[PDB]
């Protein structure tokens, strides 16, 4: 099912109008609040002292149907950035008493357009009315994919429509939106209505509209064909287009009048519910995921911290993350235990960081499918997980099991071990100090050890997302450097936002680390062709690893083990967004930091302008050692 | 009368037919039903007086433009998007919906019936403008030459092909049916003020005028490109009606709420401040060429007498 709403700009009785457009089967109502032709005068006498009501009363709905039907039109003869001055005097005055009434009835959103490029006094006059307290509306700014002047009709004969190819100029209406949300400082009340033409641009036009806050699409009557049986439809185009913003949820506005007289105006309507029904249904990835899309998070730190019971559950609830690890071991005794000595040789066979057992039954599973003997230890600082691992050790395992109930670190082992297993890796890889922890465990592999896993590497791309960046923004806490919550990582299910390049490797560790003097610190430096003209507001973090040999676990989008719902993606943001022009190269930087007590990232923008060095010394952020 | 008792506060329109009889145009722009009505007045002084009046009807919606269609049938621009044409009965005492055809998408602010008075043109904010088949009820062709509302189309008095239009895109476009690509822009050299009204000279068909938002009135004789200006009102020019008078007088009306009378050369004549709200119509008296009525949102009939 879809939310949709019927736009009017005629409504003679409210009471009859709005039963219609229920009848229909519309959720709601786009009205005027006052007459579209009323235009009022607010300086000169007489016009000024016009007497009798203004409008219609509020009495005329509940207060429920006011909040939850209705949604306010600005009247269209209000132009606050008229070139005379007493057309901008009264279209101000004017448009704060039509937002003032949308406040008073208690409308849940509010629309006006973008049709110009200037809309600078309009956006001053919305951004005063957005500060006069702290009243929850929103405000729907209808702006079109194609500008009505790049659409109209070829039939001026001294004035022809450009025929060449015009890159920036046909994005246009992105600026005009650009411009205006940055005017009124990226208020988290002013989103996109985005009005769709019957011919759509260029892809690269539509893709401008990645990233930005769309609550609603308005599709005019006008644009549907017709199939062989007179029913409304839509072009091929179009509906990839319906399809992309059914998955950004948005509501659908239906607006003009009916065209297809044949038929009656719930068509057009069902005619979305079809293709609602009609898309690729929600795969076992995606199935999980709804919910936490551009969600924020903390990323676990499970060194620092102790995770809780029902952490541990999401995180081992992910079949595939244990049947490649069971793979990985089952691969490993072969290599190491030829078939003559299956019964003799015996591998000594550590598991770091146990959790509730998994790995450990991973690790069974596995030397049974190879018909090898191993004898287990099952290391685990956390002594809330090792009272799990205990009770299934005592009820279940038997002595092949050692449980010790320590920090890797600190342990002094009896034996070395012929393989070390470990799942200490967060969603960029390194963000739970997987390296300094195998380092430190890496005294008791024997001189001819393997640990699995063997080698992980982070990934990074950056994006455009104006909608993140707002929820970023939006994390001010009190007590704090109130630009803190820029220098730090989010786990996210990174959802509305564009990718604007490849992802490309970032930091890399291996395991055993062969080389002498080691050191986990790093510094990388990244450069992302960018194709597109857009807004940079952060870099999205992925990583690989290899178990062993050929068996691997991504998230990294284009070698993603399928079926991986556990980890989703990092977010690095940056303080200030910054403009990147199609051709343009964005050159990112990376530090991966450390003392003895803390290792944190810190990262800057170079192209194609700097940005401040993001989380200094970990002043914003710091993982535990 | 057959019609409704009250009559909506705010009057649009005004318009004499060729023996005498008033028509009038409007709507409610305020309270509880937001609709409109048609009206006749056999006797001119007698309006805006309900019960004591020729005939009447109610409309679904408001009524932004209209005009005669001939004597008998009149032509609405319907806030709902519909041109509608209702006509009268033979005993002139009922108004018969005729046609009413939703073609626009959004209001349709402007209509202007062309010269063999079976076509005609309307102008609506989704952009477009649409010439009408008026005996078979349908749109021949639908224009979308503007970028913004088109604010006023008016048809050439006698060539059934040719009709102005003019649009918040700041354009002044000469349309011409039979050229393949039938609109011409009309430069005033810069982007001068958005063009708001727009009236055909009678007598001479190579000239027309035009006022702005901003209060000028307009002389151009569409080949030599903007002849002559006057600076009339302090507001948007609403309409301008040219006088049936041999040498014709030029009525132009405003949101300042004051009714003006120019000459030749935009000179002023007459002045009137009689309305109180803004002045919507002009229409000269084919009785009495001195005489002149309008109407305004102030719900006045008002009657000049113009030296
Ligand atoms: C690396 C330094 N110290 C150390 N010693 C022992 N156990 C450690 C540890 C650091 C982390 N951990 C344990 O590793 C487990 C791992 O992060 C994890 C997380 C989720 C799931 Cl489902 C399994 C395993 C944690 O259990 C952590 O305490």
């Amino acid at each position: 099912r879809v939310s949709s709403g019927r736009d009017l700009n005629c409504v003679p009785e409210i009471a009859d109008t709005l039963g219609a457009v229920a009848k229909q089967g519309f959720d709601f109502l786009c009205m005027p609040v006052f007459h579209p032709r009323f235009k009022r005068e607010f300086i000169q006498e007489p016009a000024k002292n016009r007497p009798g009501p203004q409008t219609r009363s509020d009495l005329l709905l509940s207060g429920r149907d006011w909040n939850t039907l209705i949604v306010g039109k600005l009247s269209p003869w209000i132009r606050p950035d008229s070139k005379v001055e007493k057309i901008r005097r009264n279209s101000e005055a004017a448009m704060l008493q039509e937002l003032n009434f949308g406040a008073y009835l208690g409308l849940p959103a509010f629309l006006l357009p973008l049709n110009q490029e200037d809309n600078t006094n309009l956006a001053r006059v919305l951004t005063n009315h957005i500060h006069t307290g702290h009243h929850s509306s929103m405000f729907w700014m209808r702006v079109p994919l194609v500008a009505p002047e790049d659409l109209r009709d070829d039939i001026i004969e001294n004035a022809p429509t450009t025929h060449t190819e015009e890159y920036s100029g046909e994005e246009k209406t992105w600026m005009w939106w650009h411009n205006f949300r940055t005017l009124c400082d990226y208020s988290k009340r002013i989103a996109v209505a985005l009005e769709i033409g019957a011919d759509l641009p260029s892809n690269h036009v539509i893709d401008r509209w990645l990233g930005e806050p769309i609550k609603a699409a308005i599709l005019p009557t006008s644009i549907f064909l017709t199939n062989k049986k007179g029913f409304p439809v839509l072009s091929k185009m179009h509906q990839r287009l319906i399809f992309r913003l059914l998955k950004l949820e948005v509501q659908f506005i239906i607006t003009g009048t009916n065209h297809h007289s044949e038929k009656e105006f719930c068509s057009y309507l069902q005619y979305l519910e079809y293709l609602s029904q009609n898309r690729p249904p929600p795969n076992a990835y995606e199935l999980f995921a709804k919910g936490y899309e551009d969600y924020l998070q903390s990323p676990l730190q499970p060194l620092m911290d102790n995770l809780e019971s029902q952490t541990y559950e999401v995180f081992e609830k992910d079949p595939i993350k244990y049947s490649q690890y069971q793979q990985a071991i089952y691969k490993c005794l072969l290599d190491r235990v030829p078939e003559e000595e299956k019964d003799t040789n015996v591998q000594v066979l550590m598991v770091l960081g146990a959790g509730r057992g998994p790995l450990v039954n991973a690790s069974l599973r596995a030397a049974k499918q190879a018909d090898r003997r191993i004898k287990l230890y099952a290391v685990e600082k956390n002594p809330n997980a090792v009272v799990t691992l205990e009770n299934w050790q005592f009820e279940e395992w038997g002595s092949q099991v050692t449980v010790v109930s320590s920090d890797m670190r600190e342990w002094v082992a009896p034996e070395k071990a012929d393989i070390i297993v470990s799942e200490l890796l967060g969603s960029f890889a390194d963000n739970e100090l997987s390296p300094e922890c195998l380092d430190g465990a890496q005294h008791f592999l024997k001189d001819d050890g393997v640990s699995i896993p063997g080698e992980y590497t982070s990934f990074l791309a950056p994006i455009s997302s104006s909608k993140l960046y707002n929820e970023v923004r939006a994390c001010r806490e009190k007590d704090r450097d109130p630009e803190a919550q820029f220098e730090m990582p989010y786990v996210v299910r990174l959802h509305n936002f564009h990718q604007l390049s490849a992802p490309q490797p970032c930091f890399t560790f291996s395991h055993p680390n062969r080389d002498p003097m080691i050191d986990n610190n790093r510094y990388c430096t990244l450069e992302f062709p960018v194709e597109v003209n857009t807004v940079l507001h952060g870099f999205a973090g992925y990583f690989e690893t290899v178990l062993y040999q050929d068996i691997t676990l991504s998230i990294r989008p284009e070698t993603h083990s399928p079926g991986m719902f556990s980890w989703f993606p990092i977010l690095f943001p940056i303080k200030q967004p910054i403009t990147v022009r199609e051709g343009q190269t964005i050159c990112v930087r990376f530090w991966r930091c450390s003392n003895s007590k803390k290792v944190w990232y810190e990262w800057a923008v170079t192209a194609p302008v700097c940005s401040a060095i993001h989380n200094p010394t970990g002043r914003s952020y710091t993982i535990g050692l | 009368p057959n019609a409704p008792a009250c009559m909506e506060r705010q009057l649009e329109a005004a318009r004499y037919r060729s023996d005498g009889a008033l028509l009038l145009g409007a709507s409610s722009l305020s309270g509880r039903c937001w609709a409109g009505s048609l009206w006749l007045f056999k006797d001119p002084c007698a309006a805006p007086n309900e019960g004591f009046c020729s005939a009447g009807v109610q409309t679904e919606a408001g009524v932004a433009d209209l005009t005669w269609v001939g004597e008998r049938g009149i032509l609405v621009a319907s806030d709902s998007g519909a041109v509608e044409l209702w006509e009268l009965d033979e005993n002139e005492t009922l108004i018969v919906s005729k046609f009413c055809k939703y073609e626009h998408d959004d209001i349709v602010s402007t209509v202007s019936v062309l010269s063999s008075g079976t076509q005609a043109v309307s102008g609506s904010k989704d952009i477009c403008i649409k010439v009408w088949d008026l005996a078979q009820q349908v749109v021949l062709s639908s224009y979308r030459a503007h970028a913004a509302q088109v604010t006023c189309v008016a048809a050439s008095p006698h060539k059934d092909s040719v009709f102005l239009s003019c649009s918040e895109d700041n354009r002044i476009l000469l349309w011409d049916t039979r050229c393949p690509k039938p609109a011409s822009q009309i430069g005033c050299s810069a982007p001068g003020y958005l063009p708001t009204s727009l009236a055909w000279h009678p007598q001479q068909s190579e000239v027309f005028v035009f006022g702005d938002e901003n209060g000028t009135v307009s002389l151009v004789d569409t080949k030599s490109t903007c002849v002559l200006s006057s600076a009339v009102h302090s507001q948007c020019v609403t309409g301008l009606v040219f006088s049936p008078h041999s040498v014709p007088f030029l009525a132009s009306l405003s949101e300042d709420c004051s009714l003006a009378v120019l000459d030749s050369s935009l000179s002023e004549l007459f002045r009137s401040q009689a309305h109180r709200d803004f002045v919507r119509d002009a229409t000269w008296s084919p009785l009495n060429h001195s005489l002149l009525t309008t109407v305004g949102w102030d719900h006045q009939v008002v009657h000049h007498v113009v030296p």
